């Protein structure tokens, strides 16, 4: 096998009648066969249900702000069209290749990602661990913009998880 | 170490022996996240 530089998490949230508990965490993996062997046999983002989430977190790193490793965080949001013209399933995978596969400079920024499934739009978010770290949300991001191929029109914005638990304010844009 | 892997180092793996049985953790847990 090969393995991977850090240990990561994947958590599924659905909607349920629980209030946190409504997060499942599944399984965690360490190598490039089991994050396949995972995937493999794992429905595509397009094929969840309505209001329900996949994360990707590092080993201990709970998908919710309140985590010690995301307390004074944000994250990068990409927020995307119901169209089938949007290629979501191949958008999310990517995020995640480039998270496992360790694409960024400043790696111990990097918490998870989330893929959130709503009824209006969908929204794809990388976690960071710092948000006032301009240099490192920075790096993270033009790295998500060359790597994602999001285009002109398509931007990425960086939120402060404090801003989000209050049309949330960004600090930057890419 | 510093372990960097491209996308396409990372696709190129898509299909191994072991990226091929299922996954380990299959707690007794019904949700409708998992394939059929």
């Amino acid at each position: 096998k090969h393995p991977l530089m850090n240990v990561w998490t994947l958590w599924y949230l659905e909607n349920d009648r629980s209030w946190e508990d409504m997060q499942n965490e599944i399984t965690s993996f360490d190598t490039v066969e089991d994050f396949w062997s995972l995937y493999n046999h794992i429905k595509p983002p397009s094929e969840i249900k309505l209001g329900s989430d996949y994360s990707l977190f590092k080993k201990n790193i709970r998908p919710m702000w309140e985590d010690a490793a995301n307390k004074q965080g944000g994250r990068w949001v990409i927020t995307l069209n119901k169209s089938s013209k949007t290629d979501l399933d191949n958008l999310w995978l990517d995020v995640l290749l480039c998270l496992i596969g360790e694409a960024f400079d400043h790696s111990d920024q990097i918490c998870g990602a989330v893929i959130n499934i709503r009824g209006k739009s969908n929204k794809i978010s990388i976690w960071t661990a710092d948000g006032n770290n301009e240099e490192a949300a920075l790096e993270i991001g033009h790295k998500l913009r060359d790597a994602l191929r999001l285009g002109r029109n398509n931007s990425l914005q960086y939120q402060l998880h404090k801003d989000t638990m209050v049309n949330v304010k960004s600090i930057y844009t890419l | 170490p510093h372990m960097r892997y491209s996308k396409v180092d990372l696709l190129a793996l898509r299909y191994e022996g072991k990226s091929r049985q299922c996954s380990t953790r299959l707690e007794l847990q019904t949700l409708g996240f998992w394939k059929i």
